[PDB]
């Protein structure tokens, strides 16, 4: 079964943000592990970098508490970078 | 270590050791 | 690290490996002490010459063959002598020149060979097996691990067995002591220091580190304790504690220290 | 700039089928060079997987000539496999 | 002979600054990754001229 | 390390040793090195064989 | 044996031997993070040094 | 010197020697590409070990 | 020792030892499928060669 990384990515965004919701105005402390969560749900091609890293470093740097949704909203379309390094 | 034993090979001078000891006691015996 | 996030604990204080997969869930104290990825064996017997390693060059065929030969020479001697001399010089020159040669061959092969040197070293042979523990920081590594002499090392050791795996680091070192060299452990280098000036003191430490990390204080994300805590154990590094309290429980105290 | 495998993906499959059209009615042989053509422009993570494998595969095994339009369109939603090796 | 005493280099970033968490983890995974030693290896060893 | 409070630069990456004195004022990601203070000297050309 | 092996051991006088001599002069940089090591340094050796 | 190095002799009968003894007999398999290439070998040396 | 060092094997093995040792220069061709071959090889010691 192949895991095409376009699908893995808007799964990453999806779990990612799903996850950050169910954690109200602490959204910004719990990104890493909600990340995590996110790679382990929807796979990873490397497991250091995760489903997608620039997605995740955008919401680490963006992310505030309370600004959830519009933060996620500007960060889910951003590149990944390289998947495998 | 590899432990060598080469006897078989040493064996040979031992061969002409012996051979020169024929010819020696050959030596003695055409003397006396 | 979950009575950490789950917050049964306000502080984690344990030789904790820092991994960036707990730094992401929970915040670390910068390093108080150095660790890597280790090798530990059994230490080679020293030594057990007996005096047999004299007679060990040459062959026992050889010294009954040379005595006969002597008494034979001997009684030839007594019933011309002079090839007799003569070859006699010969066969002892011969046997000492050998005895010399061969002599020489054993210590210089021994003085030759080397066990073992670093990590690849283990990676190249099936000779001697190699494991780690059944979990924790270095397991998760060579898993984790996209590096090409780690990635072998770790495909060999899952499909290995018997499994090299076992579940304390007791158990691994009882398991380097009873396979007589025959088995290696992969453990970090603090406890392997640990163990190695500990009595028996039958293991030792060969080559480096496969990586350069560090142990940590941790603390739960945002708390209030992680900056002080932080700030301690700078102030605790350059007033030299760590150093003083590591020889103290390491060193100092060790019997064969 | 930054490197997306979604977008890689997607420009992949938009740039391969364009080059095919050239060569209507002999699109059964020239799908690799187009991809290869392809490759080159979205890039690739891997020289030699290419951007898109998966659909690479798919459209060597299915394209018939002048079927390519059809092809294409059933092609393109193919999962890309993994771009490390 | 060894060290006098075992400490370490560091990124800076002002306190309360957006990169610091990202740079740190960042440093992280490219210690995991090797991508430090392999780095060290670059300009320090394989070009050693000493052996 | 004054360039980074008084905000003149936005980050410092160099071989800046870890000391409790500059981590009040900044932040230090993880060590992306270590080192220690060691001893500097001359080698000698040549070691006396000895009787 | 020995002239086959052809092993070459290069001692050292580490750290400690350092302070009992006059005989080697020995420094450090003008200002940062040794400097201020050896300065506020309690240990005996290093403070001799210092000294 | 040679008995510390020793040695490795490496003999080779090759195929034609198989030829040309009666000695060692030789065979392939029942079937297959093997015996189907002695079979329609049109090359001397194969032609008489197939024979 | 001289004659030991003499009949003494291991000058050169692999290709790894290229890579293992700075003190040989090596080289392919300006172009052509060798020079392609390390390029896009993504495995260790000949990536390490074509760095
Ligand atoms: C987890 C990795 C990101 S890492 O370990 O931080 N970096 C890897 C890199 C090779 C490295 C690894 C380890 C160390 C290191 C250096 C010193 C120490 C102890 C002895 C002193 N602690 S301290 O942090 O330097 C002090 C000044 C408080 C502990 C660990 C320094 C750099
Ligand atoms: C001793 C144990 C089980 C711990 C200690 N440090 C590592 C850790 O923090 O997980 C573990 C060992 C290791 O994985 O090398
Ligand atoms: C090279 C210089 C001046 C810097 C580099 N690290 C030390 C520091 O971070 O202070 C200084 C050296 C030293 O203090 O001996
Ligand atoms: C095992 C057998 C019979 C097969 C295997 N390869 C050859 C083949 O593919 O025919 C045959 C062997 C042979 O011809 O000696
Ligand atoms: C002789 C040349 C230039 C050709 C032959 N085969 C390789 C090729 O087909 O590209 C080239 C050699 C090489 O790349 O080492």
């Amino acid at each position: 079964g192949p895991a095409d990384c376009c699908r893995m990515k808007e799964c990453c965004t999806d779990r990612v943000n799903e996850c950050l919701q169910r954690y109200s105005g602490r959204e910004d402390k719990f990104v890493s592990f909600c990340y995590q969560e996110a790679t382990v749900t929807c796979g990873s091609f490397n497991e250091i970098v995760g489903c997608c890293y620039g997605y995740q470093m955008c919401m680490i740097r963006v992310v505030k508490p309370n600004s959830l949704s519009g933060a996620h909203e500007a960060c889910k379309t951003v590149s990944c970078g390289n998947p495998c390094a | 270590k590899t432990s060598a034993l080469s006897l078989s090979n040493v064996a040979g001078v031992f061969y002409i050791l012996v051979g020169g000891l024929g010819l020696a006691m050959l030596v003695a015996l055409i003397e006396f | 690290v979950g009575e950490l996030v789950y917050g049964k604990a306000d502080i984690a204080i344990a030789p904790l490996t820092i991994t960036l997969v707990r730094e992401e869930v929970i915040d670390f104290s910068k390093p108080f002490m150095s660790l890597g990825i280790s090798i530990m064996i059994k230490k080679p017997q020293k030594s057990k010459p007996g005096v047999f390693s004299f007679l060990d060059p040459l062959a026992y065929e050889i010294w009954m063959c040379i005595v006969f030969a002597y008494i034979g020479v001997s009684v030839v001697l007594f019933l011309s002598g002079r090839i007799v001399g003569g070859v006699w010089w010969f066969f002892t020159l011969i046997i000492i020149s050998s005895y010399t040669a061969n002599l020489a061959a054993f210590l210089t092969v021994e003085r030759m060979v080397s066990p073992i040197e670093s990590a690849e070293d283990l990676s190249k042979q099936t000779e001697i097996a190699y494991g780690t523990l059944d979990s924790g920081s270095t397991k998760e590594f060579f898993r984790r691990s996209k590096i090409a002499v780690f990635d072998k090392m770790w495909t060999y050791m899952r499909s290995a067995e018997p499994s090299v795996f076992v579940r304390t680091t007791a158990e691994g070192v009882a398991r380097v002591r009873k396979s007589k060299g025959k088995y290696a452990y992969l453990l970090e280098s603090t406890m392997n220091e640990y163990i190695e000036q500990r009595k028996p003191c039958d293991t030792m430490k060969v080559g480096g580190n496969l990586d350069s990390k560090g142990y940590g204080i941790a603390t739960p994300k945002g708390s209030s304790l992680g900056t002080p805590v932080n700030l301690a154990v700078l102030k605790l590094s350059e007033q030299g504690v760590l150093d003083k309290l590591k020889n103290k429980w390491w060193y100092d105290k060790g019997e064969c220290g």
